């Protein structure tokens, strides 16, 4: 009844914080979490792991899963790679920690693709999302995307590399992928600030995170197309080790709770925005 | 074995000609629509003489099943569901155990081995039918004609039912299961058992005839008919978002194959091309 | 938009909002664990009295001030330079509270109830809060 859970920081779903110094721990709604510390990175036993408080949407849903299926869990943040990629045929991140079994399950901004699926068993997706483009204030058939390196002043747009979106683009748009590798970005908010003055024209990434951006945006900059026009409809789901027994239980519990409608309230309290409409 | 229900946004069913073949009907792009011969009763069984007349059938679900069949290289047989209803466990008359009907029952009996339809995933089905990953995303909404814009699932006029406002859903359907689970909504469920319809066509016409006031159903279906039929509008947000996922029998090996197939179809957007072929 | 605005549903640094520390609404926000984040904002801007926060809002130092209804609509009807918003989401009562042991509990209860059926506080409202 205990599992290994690991994630990294993706703002609206993952929030890391230092524990309250005046209390030692912190307020409720948060769970203890720690650095990814291996045998070499154990950093001694005087401070075996720096306690941190991790709270968020995924934290709440995993809390409900634990309280339903009656299982415990230990949480540690991930350092080696963001989430996972077949780097030289070797996976990293949560994908590496699960496939090579330093981890039991995974939760977070885990986009489900085909490759991850044959690599890692997934659950039913608890939320829907996919590809979207956001620009300061038109479709994957537009010359702005079809051949942005042929006419006009070169159109300056990009994304973050080593991601599922990058995998799909490289697998469908290798010429445009070669164009985009010129425009890679350190972080989502980094490119956001870049386009706030106009370093890059538009950003291509998850629809959900851009919804969270624009919903709280003070400038109210909207995505390339109303309603996002989400391409390659996918979601976020629980990642299980290959043919793990937990699959049936977690799927049944997750779908039952999704039908109960409280997930609507959790998304209302977590990812809602101000000027989204 | 292919089983389904005639659903205009996803399943088009027409009578074959006297010669027993499908019409050479081509798309606006000039390519013919890929149509098969699905057998089954000529009209609904109570009103029908129970003649299992084969009829031409084609559409979105048909297109995707053809694609995935070409991917897995297997033949098939197409035949719609006998009762015309989705189905659920029910302590039927003179019985004790809650028993499925519809295509779930037809599969558990073995009449069909896998379902191809815009079926909704619910936990109740999850215990008995293996759902793969969703192939489409959709939601639940309300439809009216053409002034008291209905307040989604938050209007008291729904919460305290009135004889001036008549509304219902389809029996033995996913929305029935949903309204049955939320006991707080039970009163509207009590309204349901008054006027529940049996198929989309009659309910749509009755709303167009104002026999009904508002109909709760899939987002995709309502937006499709609105973009094609007009004169009627959906209202309120998608109070319950979910997926249409291709379901199939428990523990049969093909689940992983079809799952990765629909994943790679989402990778190249082939399903998006299907939608553009079917939703303009 | 009352209480259900993501401006307040999601705590925002650009927007300032607070109350009086060591007050009932402090306990309200403390028990509402899901609202603890806004309680985190409370820790930065909590005032000590009403008048200085009122001046700050009139000086626009404070964007919004949450507090009890009666006093607030009284101030709104008197000064008219500030506007109230949000419904009385927390129904409550102003009552004479005192020690459990003393016998005046029931006596004072019945006396104030007799005044209520007599509309004595209605006359008091006409005297102090109404006609403004
Ligand atoms: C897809 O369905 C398949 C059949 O139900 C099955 O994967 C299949 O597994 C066989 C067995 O390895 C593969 O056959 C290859 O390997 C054998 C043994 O080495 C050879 O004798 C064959 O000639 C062939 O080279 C199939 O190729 C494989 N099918 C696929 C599509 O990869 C799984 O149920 C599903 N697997 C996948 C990957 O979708
Ligand atoms: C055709 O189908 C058979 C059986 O389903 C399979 O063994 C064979 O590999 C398929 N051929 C192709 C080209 O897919």
């Amino acid at each position: 009844r205990h599992l290994t859970v690991a994630t990294l920081e993706e703002r609206p779903f993952v929030i890391v914080e230092s524990p309250d110094p005046g209390t030692g721990g912190c307020v409720p709604n948060t769970v203890p979490c720690r650095r990814q510390s291996n045998h070499t990175f154990s950093s001694g036993d005087l401070t075996p792991y720096t306690k941190l408080c991790c709270k968020g949407f995924c934290i709440d849903i995993l809390k409900k899963l634990a309280k339903v299926v009656k299982f415990s869990y230990d949480l540690y943040l991930v350092t080696n790679g963001k989430h996972g990629k077949r780097v030289r045929g070797v996976w990293n991140g949560m994908i590496g920690e699960v496939y090579y079994k330093r981890a039991d399950m995974a939760i977070g901004s885990l986009t489900i693709n085909e490759e991850r699926s044959e690599i890692i068993d997934f659950s039913v997706p608890f939320v829907e999302t996919g590809i979207s483009v956001m620009v300061s204030r038109s479709g994957l058939s537009d010359k702005k995307f079809q051949r942005p390196q042929d006419q006009y002043p070169p159109f300056r747009f990009g994304t973050v590399p080593n991601g599922s979106t990058e995998r799909n683009i490289r697998s469908n748009y290798r010429d445009m992928h070669t164009h985009m590798v010129k425009f890679n970005q350190r972080s989502v908010e980094d490119a956001l600030t870049s386009l706030k003055m106009g370093k890059l024209d538009a950003f291509i990434y998850d629809a959900a995170v851009l919804n969270y951006m624009a919903g709280k945006d003070e400038g109210c900059k909207l995505v390339t197309i109303g309603s996002g026009k989400v391409f390659a409809t996918t979601g976020y789901g629980i990642a299980m080790q290959k043919d793990s027994h937990w699959k049936r239980a977690i799927d049944l519990a997750l779908l039952q709770l999704l039908g109960d409608g409280e997930t609507q309230k959790l998304e209302t309290v977590w990812l809602s925005g101000i000027c989204q409409n | 074995k292919i089983v389904t229900i005639h659903q205009e946004p996803f399943v088009y069913v027409k009578p074959t000609m006297s010669d027993g073949t499908c019409k050479e009907e081509f798309t606006v792009n000039g390519d013919p629509v890929k149509k098969v011969i699905c057998t089954g009763p000529n009209d609904t069984s109570p009103g029908s003489p129970r003649h299992t007349v084969p009829q031409c059938c084609y559409g979105f679900c048909i297109d995707l099943l053809i694609k995935l069949a070409r991917t897995m290289n297997f033949t098939y047989e197409v035949h719609l569901v006998a009762d015309g209803k989705f189905g659920t466990q029910e302590r039927v008359n003179n019985s004790n155990k809650k028993e499925w009907n519809g295509m779930m029952g037809e599969l558990l009996s073995g009449q069909a081995d896998m379902i191809v339809a815009p079926l909704t995933i619910n936990n109740e089905r999850a215990q008995y039918i293996e759902f793969s990953k969703p192939f489409k995303y959709q939601g639940l909404t309300i439809l009216v004609k053409k002034e008291e814009r209905i307040t989604g699932i938050n209007d008291p006029r729904l919460r305290n039912p009135s004889d001036k406002f008549i509304y219902a859903t389809v029996k033995q359907s996913s929305v029935d299961i949903y309204f049955r689970r939320q006991v707080e909504l039970s009163t509207m469920y009590r309204h349901m058992e008054k006027h529940n319809y049996e198929s989309a066509a009659e309910a749509i016409q009755a709303v167009r005839d104002n026999k009904l006031h508002a109909f709760i159903w899939d987002s995709a279906v309502l937006e499709f008919e609105a973009s094609q039929k007009c004169d009627l509008v959906t209202t309120g947000e998608l109070f319950f978002r979910s997926g249409f996922g291709i379901g199939m029998r428990k523990d049969s090996p093909w689940k992983q194959n079809v799952s990765l197939s629909i994943l790679k179809s989402h990778e190249n957007g082939f399903m998006e091309d299907l939608d553009k072929t079917w939703v303009r | 938009t009352g209480i259900n605005d993501p401006r307040l549903r999601n705590p925002s640094d650009k927007f300032i909002y607070a109350t009086v520390k060591q007050s009932s609404v402090d306990i309200y926000f403390r028990r509402q664990v899901e609202l603890s984040t806004m309680y985190r904002h409370m820790e930065k801007h909590n005032y000590e009295s009403a008048a200085e926060a009122i001046q700050a809002v009139r000086d626009n130092k404070l964007h919004a001030f949450i507090w009890d209804s009666a006093v607030l609509e009284f101030e709104a009807s008197q000064k008219c330079d500030l506007v109230t918003t949000g419904e009385l989401f927390f129904r409550s009562g102003f009552g004479i509270g005192m020690r459990k042991d003393s016998p005046w509990k029931q006596n004072v209860s019945l006396s104030i109830l007799k005044s209520h059926e007599n509309g004595f506080m209605e006359d008091l409202d006409k005297t102090w809060v109404r006609y403004q």
